[PDB]
């Protein structure tokens, strides 16, 4: 009924990076993807620019998975109720997301992480730091195939607490890199697909503006995972109490052949 | 070589014959000329069932109730898997029992058919081998006949039941009857006497009166002299309940087909309502049941298929989640549990607790038993008969074997050496061993912990309760080998030696000096002989249980520039066959390109695709439980609109040839969890105009799909 | 006199949840006598222990909460002494 979004997954579309996010060969729409769609829809309803709007989503259920069609086009029909804030992303007669989105003009951020300037991960040895190669070896072994646009975390501690998330302008990818601090906070071997983010605040007025066009040395925003409150915060974003559902692992190749050298 | 060994020397006789044949590979073994060849192991053998003393029921594919099989139980090692993390905080005293009958509840069916993931269960069961079965009835270690509840898996042949959860079977019930009592009546007392606080003369409303928990709830309430209202599906259930409990008239029965009971219960109680509501139905029946509550009434909701809003309530502490409380109590076994233990124990003596109806299913009919519970076409308990009860009342359990599928397990009291295990496949293999039982690892390297990824996982293991010792020692001298095993016997008996070391130097054979040649020959020859020698001498020889030597396909496929690595890798493959001649344990995986971990991790070499590590460990589990020495494992790389969508839909299910499989076999029969169905559902719209329901997906054949796209 | 400065928090902002959870070593509070509304009510419920009890005696309940009382979803304890 309200704003209909067309995700163009073509060769040179600006949203071609959305294909660099797959789970064992399944190219799914990011769980934080629906957060941006709902966030942008509220701004369009209000008439303000989505980057000047401070939102707060509550109880964001990812009801069902959206399989992006490579080299094609997918349509969603985001719908936000004017005063209550009930938002809903849907495709035809199938529900894909739900929750409540609210805007405000005051402080929406609980943790005081939007004030941190540099990075605690300075001067530490190489054996007390994780780098981009090693962080995404942990994710890959669990089935999360991240590409180059979703590989935001540049550094971290062995505790997974402190990070060096990268800010490069794209919002669907940045909100995912903040949700990766949650995934690497629960070491394991199974594959979990997030299905409920209880609270998300994206106050952009305390968040660095979009990089000047043509930039290549994108800056890094310090982030932190709060094991007490279960809050993943980095810059002007927080995700609190995100739950996931285990999923069986799919073999992308064909079954191996076992022989007996005799 | 036989009594007449060949005499191949220049102008010899046996040699001249070889030259005439002119064969590129001549090996004299077992007294005959031949060739080393890789013979394909059929795919049917990976699931071949062999006799095993201790077995337990699990699922091959999660969410499929037709994939339940019997696997080997680590209880052959005495202990049980999942002794990591929280499970190490409760030092419960346990009694090892031999299970004779295993009870089947709706909790097991819910987990088996994918309605709930194992992560909803108590955190102490996160690393358990399986999550199926809680109640049982068998014989303890002393021969006494016992029954009780234990953390899963109780659907096995041996359990380690806490001594505070074990009742004694009265000398009137057969072991078959005792298998129905524990959980049904333990939950009835929890719902009524522990959570509902029932009082004498109170009015209680019980949903699904014919269910096993429903029947138990009625018996407890009647003992409390309550006014009972129950929901019965059909007249057969109503008649059955009346026969079991003569105190029930036709006035105490309603219908679960519609929410018309509300007026009946609200008129017969004169508007006071019902004091306790044991709720299993959902939707509008849940709302109507709440509205019947008295002013002090309690609502106990034990349904499993909760909605989304009420699932949020559980997360945000709005409501208490009581559908997995018996499981949680059994982990802690604290004051709350002992109250239920006393209540049920009292009930047995006072005659309230009486065996329910039963339906015995053999072990091999586990799949049929699970389907019977799920359908709920008839009332009664479903119990799997594991053994046959002896005529005596106190006698030892005869030692017998059951057919089961392989499952590698490692002794928790034995130390395992992982030479070169701090890298690539070693760290993700040590993780596998920890999950499967290993709790004592000695990882060895030339330098030590030198990267942040290593330090993170070594810290992860130590957190889980594993004792990891990292030695920076290369075993290239008998002195070093003694030191490594000295640090091993000080942790525990040495029960495994894995060599996953590699030092590659790649160059054309002609351009390699002596030093450069023997670089990959230290971790594959010099080591493997020093580790082999130690395993051949006591005390390791008696204790040693696994001896694994990882190798590569260069032994059977060859490669260019890696003449040295080929030489060493083959000698490792022959040192692991001398061990077989002498009867010692030995295993030598012969891998191909592998993904996600190591050398390849940093694609297609010799046309062979890299394997996913979660498969490397699936076949590796097969490799350890096998009789052969070397098992080669590698992966090789691979119209009308009606056939277009069929291929895509078949590809989702994991079928390579859609035409090969039967056209009359439903999708659920092959296996369609919860994500394959949505992918098909969105694909039948993306590819064609069809729009189908998710539930319709699992009950539709390939022929139906073909006949539907044409329409 | 028994109470010390450690036993007090501030009602102005929802920073007590962090402090209480840290001071209780993650076990949570066994009983909550709740009068505040909105984000303070949710935060108080999240401090509840596994057995913890939530007693809500506030009078100015929200419309959704009031419907819960009518539906028998929750008990209404604000006029129970009466
Ligand atoms: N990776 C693959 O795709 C394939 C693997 N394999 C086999 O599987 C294993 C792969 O392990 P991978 O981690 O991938 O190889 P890597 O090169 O990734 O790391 C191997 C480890 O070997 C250790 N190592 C080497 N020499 C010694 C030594 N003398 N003493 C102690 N430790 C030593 C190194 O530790 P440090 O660096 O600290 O000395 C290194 O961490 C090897 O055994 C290999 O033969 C078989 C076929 C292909
Ligand atoms: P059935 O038990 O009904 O299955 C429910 C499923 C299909 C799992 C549904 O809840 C679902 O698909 N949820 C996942 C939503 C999702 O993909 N979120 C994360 C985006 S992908 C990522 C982490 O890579």
């Amino acid at each position: 009924s309200d704003n209909v979004i067309d995700i163009d997954l073509s060769e040179d579309s600006p949203e071609n990076y959305l294909l660099e996010h797959a789970v064992d060969g399944r190219m799914l729409f990011p769980a934080t993807g629906t957060l941006v769609l709902a966030w942008k829809t509220l701004a369009k309803l209000k008439g303000v620019e989505f980057e000047q709007l401070g939102v707060q989503m509550t109880n964001v259920q990812i009801h069902q998975a959206l399989f992006l069609n490579p080299g094609g086009k997918t349509t969603v029909s985001v719908s936000v109720m004017p005063i209550t804030g009930e938002f809903q992303v849907r495709d035809g007669e199938s529900l894909i997301s739900s929750g409540v989105i609210t805007s405000s003009e005051g402080r929406l951020l609980e943790t005081d992480q939007h004030m941190k300037k540099g990075s605690v991960l300075d001067g530490k040895p190489d054996k007390e730091l994780l780098f981009t190669k090693e962080i995404y070896r942990e994710f890959l072994l669990r089935g999360y195939e991240y590409g180059a646009a979703f590989q935001g975390i540049q550094r971290a501690s062995l505790d997974a607490t402190d990070t060096d998330i990268r800010w490069d302008g794209r919002w669907i990818s940045y909100l995912d890199t903040v949700l990766q601090m949650y995934l690497l906070s629960k070491p394991g071997t199974h594959q979990a697909l997030p299905t409920l983010l209880e609270s998300v605040t994206i106050d952009p007025r305390v968040h660095p503006a979009q990089p000047p066009e043509g930039t290549t040395e994108f800056q890094v925003l310090p982030g932190k995972w709060d094991p007490v409150l279960q809050i993943a915060a980095a810059g002007g974003v927080e995700i609190r109490s995100c739950h996931s559902i285990r999923a069986s692992r799919r073999l992308n190749h064909d079954p191996p052949i076992l022989e007996d050298f005799a | 070589a036989g009594p007449n060994p060949p005499k191949i020397s220049a102008d010899s006789a046996d040699f001249k014959e070889l030259v005439r044949k002119d064969l590129a590979y001549n090996v004299f073994k077992n007294g005959k000329w031949g060739t080393y060849r890789g013979f394909v192991i059929s795919d049917a053998d990976r699931q071949k069932e062999r006799p095993s003393e201790y077995v337990y029921a699990d699922w091959l594919s999660a969410g499929d109730m037709s994939s339940l099989r019997w696997f080997d139980s680590p209880l052959k090692t005495g202990h049980n898997n999942g002794m990591l993390g929280s499970k190490m905080a409760h030092k419960l005293e346990t009694e090892t029992c031999s299970v004779y009958y295993a009870g089947l509840n709706l909790r097991d069916i819910i987990l088996a058919n994918g309605t709930i993931q194992r992560d909803i269960l108590p955190e102490e069961t996160f690393f358990k081998e399986g999550v199926l079965g809680v109640e049982f009835s068998g014989r303890n270690s002393s021969g006494k006949r016992v029954m009780g509840l234990c953390p899963p898996p109780a659907l096995a042949t041996t359990v380690k039941c806490p001594v505070s959860s074990l009742w004694s079977v009265p000398d009137q019930w057969t072991l078959e009857e005792a298998a129905t009592v524990p959980l049904a009546y333990a939950t009835a007392y929890y719902c009524l006497v522990s959570e509902g606080g029932v009082q004498k003369g109170a009015t209680v409303f019980i949903h699904a009166g014919a269910s096993v928990v429903g029947q138990a709830s009625i018996a407890v309430a009647l003992s409390y002299n309550c006014e009972i209202f129950t929901l019965t599906k059909n007249s057969d259930e109503t008649a059955l309940l009346k026969s079991m409990y003569p105190q029930l008239n036709d006035r105490n029965f309603c219908s679960s087909e519609d929410c018309s009971f509300e007026k009946y219960i609200r008129k017969e109680t004169k508007g006071s309502g019902v004091d306790v509501v044991i709720n299993t139905l959902r939707g509008k029946f849940l709302k109507a049941s709440r509205r019947l509550l008295s002013k002090k009434g309690k609502f106990v909701d034990i349904g499993f298929k909760v909605d989304s809003n009420t699932q949020i309530a559980y997360y945000t502490r709005e409501h208490p989640d009581l559908r997995f409380q018996l499981d949680a109590l059994l982990e802690s076994q604290g004051p709350e549990w002992t109250r239920l233990f006393d209540l049920v124990q009292a009930g047995i003596h006072s005659g309230v607790v009486k065996p329910l109806k039963r339906a015995v299913y053999s072990m091999d009919k586990i799949v049929d038993a699970f389907k019977t519970v799920e359908a709920e076409r008839e009332a009664g308990k479903i119990v799997i008969k594991i053994r046959d009860e002896e005529r005596q009342k106190v006698c030892p359990t005869p030692r017998t074997s059951f057919p089961a599928i392989h499952r590698t397990c490692f002794h928790p009291d034995k130390s395992h050496i992982l030479v070169g295990g701090m890298g690539g496949m070693g760290l993700e293999t040590a993780h596998w061993m920890v999950l499967r039982g290993a709790k004592k690892l000695i990882l060895t390297s030339r330098y030590g912990i030198t990267t942040g990824y290593q330090a993170r996982k070594i810290a992860f293991f130590k957190q889980l309760g594993v004792e990891v010792e990292v030695l920076a020692l290369s075993v290239n001298t008998r002195k070093a080998a003694d030191k490594v095993f000295e640090h091993a016997l000080k942790m525990g008996p040495v029960g495994g030696i894995f060599n996953m070391a590699m030092v590659l130097y790649n160059d054309d054979f002609l351009k390699m000096n002596r030093e450069q040649f023997l670089k990959p020959l230290e971790s594959k020859i010099t080591m493997t002989m020093l580790l082999d020698d130690k395993s051949r001498e006591k005390p390791v020889r008696d204790t040693l249980d696994h001896f694994v030597m990882f190798s590569s396909l260069i032994v059977s496929g060859g490669h260019l520039g890696q003449a040295n690595y080929a030489f060493g890798s083959t000698v490792l493959e022959k040192i692991c066959e001398r061990r077989k001649r002498d009867g010692l344990p030995v295993t030598t995986p012969q891998w191909a390109s592998i993904a996600d971990v190591g050398t390849v991790a940093l694609t297609i070499i010799c046309r062979k695709y890299p394997q996913r590590f979660f498969n490397v460990l699936s076949v590796f589990d097969f490799m350890m439980s096998s009789d052969n020495v070397v098992t080669i494992s590698y992966v090789l790389v691979e119209e009308s609109m009606v056939d277009q969508v069929l291929r895509a839909v078949g590809k989702v299910l994991g079928i390579k040839d859609v035409s090969s499989v039967d056209g009359d076999k439903e999708f659920i029969d092959m296996g369609v969890d919860s994500l394959m169905s949505v992918e098909i559902k969105q694909a039948l719209e993306r590819d064609a105009g069809l729009v189908i329901s998710t539930k319709d997906t699992q009950l539709m054949t390939f022929n139906t799909l073909r006949s539907m796209v044409k329409g």
